[PDB]
């Protein structure tokens, strides 16, 4: 399983 | 006795081209299990091992809803970074991301590891604690802020430590016939007079898993270190791995050396010689 | 999908209030959340809680997939429809069915009377200074308007009061409230 | 911006037998930016249907791919493989060597 | 700044056939806008959202009639071309930080009411009723009513203004208009509001108070000849002064 957050640099 | 899940994301811009291309693939040890490629005519995370495709439609949706999350995120990070290091809008640039989880050998959460890079140069990493952060530059630092600021290294690790490793133990569970079992390496040896003066020994181990193996020449008991080619540990394409060790002999001095291998799978290293 | 059992709820002024929310859902991460919408329309977020961690506080149960919020001393401007929230791998918002709150304000002295009004360019009647346990119904017959009762407060006097409006052509302020049941002291005048 | 050159490693799945039917490999690794090209030769020839992995990396960040086609050896044919990249001036060759 | 999510227009009302333009200003750091519309039996419906001026999802986007653009990080439209009736509701603007995952703040909303004809647009009438002797002789207060009449749709915003200052105290306003003909379907509708202040205050001939009621209608290039003041957005008002006895 991804993790599920949105992470931006 | 220690398993690992790993996830890598590679984002390449193409500027003037459209959009950046996308490509992602998971693996558990060194099996790959999920692929996503942007240009692939699925737009879909798809199945590269068996075990995998027993999951269900809500399994493939979700991973297919995340890895498509994940190909934007890295879509705004290659402008992102772009800005932070003031560069043109014309060059093309790549960012990729890798992170996953290790179980050890009692199946309980071991490790965690989550870094980026751009244009292939560390640009930020989770540290060994998962509290922290390293960053190599000043954008790294921005970065490295504003993930502080939102509690990145929390969540992350509630991650790691939670459904990574839970889903890691389920694949390993599922794909118990294949992903804990261990090929030995099949071992043999070649001579190629390359003259009279000198011989070419070439030490072979095939068909071996994990890609994890260890290859020496000895001379009449002393490590051959130099005077030794070593090949990199490559791909067989069945799910095994391939390398050879060489060495270079006077002629009538073959019966001195020895290969000396070594795998997890052997439960003694072996010995070879051309006597 | 988001369950809010009870559509509305009642609750007196400065006391403790419990909104329940449960949900149903497969996904190992995801997101609850708690929305308030007065009547201006404007949804305003109340709490957000995820899955691995003032009077509003919740109650969240990960066994039995209870998110309940909990209003303690009730004040008058939480009257609001209040909806229950959540978001998966989605990443869209999965709303409730919403909770109507409703939050009666503690008058000191009930003075309920009935008076009638005049324009000054028609006869409206006007029914005031109740105790918040009495309800305003609309009448059986479709001539006659009747409105929800509401809550004025004057701030200066530091003085709320309840008031309902009837009005109609036709009609007399005696009998304008006769579907409602209206306090025994009513004062008609 | 780093450009890693190419390894390119030519070798079959298993030791080769003539008339045996058999995987030809390329396998290049540790190179820098992703796009590359790769062919797969028969006396000169490009083999047409070829095959690869998916994109993915070493610790290092640099990528590697692994180009295969199902094939037949013979005492007379003789393949490579031929990879265009960034770092590389001209198209390198690498010989497919059997007896090894 | 004086600012969240910014919508325009508040509120539109226009006749089938029209194009609909909706505008939406996120707050100022946020890179994800999502628009929503609510009504009574749907709810709330996520239309679409966009990240950073792409959009993810437009699942909930009505075909070929809706279309969605966000050409700036601070800009979005809506557009419903041709509109039609069912496309009444009260469509959200809405934004967060970074991804639909963050708190999501939402905007006004924009009422719209696309109706078939706009011959059954009615401005509202206003009148005041003035307190009872016997209210300020039983509680010495005085409570003036004001009511709007008559008018159709429901967009209206009624406020009080004493002396010229607009008043919020002492006032109750009903949350929602009623119907005139509640057992019609389509049907005008009527508004209610009390403000009640001190009786001795109210006994002050010199104080001037006032029921304004902002209704929103036809816009001036929409088309209207007929026999009627042209149904447009208008301030209906009503006053009333202070009596001594």
């Amino acid at each position: 399983k991804q993790w599920l957050v949105w992470l931006f640099l | 006795g220690s398993h690992s899940m790993r996830y890598f994301y590679t984002s390449v811009s193409r500027p003037g081209r459209g959009e950046p291309r996308f490509i992602a693939v998971g693996y558990v040890d060194d099996t790959q299990f999920v692929r996503f490629d942007s240009d692939a005519a699925s737009q879909r995370m798809e199945p590269r091992a068996p075990w995998i495709e027993q999951e269900g439609p809500e399994y493939w949706d979700g991973e297919t809803r995340k890895v498509k999350a994940h190909s934007q995120t890295h879509r705004v990070d290659l402008g992102t970074l772009r800005g932070y290091y003031n560069q043109s809008e014309a060059g093309s640039h790549t960012v990729q991301r890798m992170y996953g989880c290790d179980v050890g050998s009692d199946w309980r959460f071991l490790r965690g590891y989550h870094q980026y890079a751009y244009d292939g140069k560390d640009y930020i990493a989770l540290k060994e604690d998962l509290r922290s952060w390293t960053a190599a530059d000043m954008a790294a630092q921005t970065t490295k802020h504003k993930w502080e600021a939102a509690h990145v290294a929390e969540q992350l690790r509630a991650y790691l430590e939670g459904t990574c490793v839970e889903w890691l133990r389920r694949y390993l569970e599922n794909g118990k016939e294949t992903l804990q079992r261990t090929d030995a390496p099949k071992t043999h040896m070649t001579h190629h007079a390359v003259s009279d003066h000198e011989a070419t020994l070439r030490c072979w181990a095939l068909s071996f898993y994990p890609a994890e193996i260890t290859l020496t020449w000895q001379r009449d008991g002393e490590d051959q270190t130099q005077d030794t080619e070593l090949v990199e540990t490559r791909p067989a394409g069945d799910g095994t791995f391939q390398k050879w060790a060489a060495v270079v002999v006077p002629s009538g001095q073959e019966q001195r050396y020895t290969c000396h291998v070594q795998h997890e799978g052997l439960p003694k290293p072996l010995t070879l010689r051309w006597e | 999908t988001v369950t809010q059992s009870q559509p509305e709820m009642s609750v007196q002024e400065a006391e403790t209030v419990t909104l329940s929310c449960t949900y149903d859902t497969s996904e190992s991460d995801y997101y609850l959340f708690w929305y308030k919408q007065p009547p201006s329309r404007q949804m305003i977020l109340v709490i957000r809680q995820e899955a691995y961690k003032n009077r509003f506080s919740v109650n969240f149960q990960k066994a039995a997939k209870s998110f309940s919020l909990k209003i303690s001393d009730s004040q008058l401007g939480d009257a609001a429809m209040y909806f229950c929230a959540f978001m998966d791998s989605n990443y869209q918002l999965i709303w409730g069915a919403g909770t109507k709150l409703i939050i009666k304000p503690n008058i000191q002295n009930p003075d309920p009377a009935v008076y009638q009004l005049r324009d000054s360019k028609k006869s409206v009647c006007l029914f005031t200074d109740f105790d918040s346990q009495t309800n305003v119904s609309q009448s059986k017959d479709s001539d006659v308007y009747i409105t929800d009762k509401c809550v004025l407060d004057m701030r200066s006097m530091d003085f709320k009061s309840n008031s309902a409006v009837a009005w109609s052509n036709k009609f007399a302020c005696a009998n304008a409230f006769n579907n409602s049941i209206i306090p025994e002291d009513t004062f008609f005048p | 911006m780093i450009q890693r050159t190419p390894k390119i490693q030519v070798y079959s799945r298993h030791p080769a037998e003539n008339g045996k039917s058999n995987f030809l490999n390329c396998y290049v690794s540790g190179f820098h930016p992703s796009d590359i090209e790769v062919d797969l030769l028969k006396n000169g020839e490009r083999i047409e249907k070829v095959e690869h992995s998916d994109l993915s990396f070493s610790k290092d960040w640099s990528f590697y791919l692994l180009y295969y086609t199902e094939f037949t050896p013979t005492e007379k044919d003789e393949y490579a493989c031929r990879v265009n990249h960034v770092t590389l001036s001209q198209p390198k060759i690498v010989k497919w060597d059997r007896d090894m | 700044m004086d600012a969240g999510v910014i919508q325009s227009p508040r509120h539109e009302v226009t006749e089938m056939g029209q194009e609909v333009t909706l505008r939406c200003k996120p707050i100022s750091g946020h890179n994800s806008l999502f628009w929503y519309r609510q009504t009574m039996m749907r709810g709330l419906e996520l239309l679409i959202y966009f990240n950073n001026n792409v959009p993810i999802d437009d699942s909930g986007m009505p075909e070929d009639r809706f279309s969605a653009k966000m050409p700036n990080a601070s800009f979005s439209t809506l557009k419903i071309q041709p509109s039609e009736p069912r496309d009444s509701a009260v469509y959200f603007c809405a934004s967060s930080r970074t991804s639909p995952t963050d708190t999501q703040y939402f905007g006004p909303g924009t009422r719209l009411t696309v109706l078939e004809d706009l011959k059954n647009v009615f401005p509202p009438e206003v009148a005041v009723f003035e307190p009872s002797e016997a209210e300020i002789s039983h509680t010495q207060k005085a409570t003036l009513v004001c009511l709007a009449t008559g008018f159709y749709p429901d967009h209206v915003e009624l406020s009080w203004w004493v002396n010229g200052k607009e008043v919020h105290s002492g006032v109750c306003t009903d949350p929602q208009p009623l119907k005139e003909q509640p057992a019609l379907n389509d049907s005008r509708y009527a508004l209610s509001s009390r403000l009640r202040v001190s009786a001795t205050f109210w006994q002050d001939p010199r104080n001037h108070f006032r029921c304004q009621v902002q209704f929103y209608g036809l816009s001036e290039n929409d088309e209207w000849t007929q026999d009627r003041a042209k149904p447009v957005t208008q301030i209906v008002s009503a006053e009333a002064w202070g009596r001594a006895d």
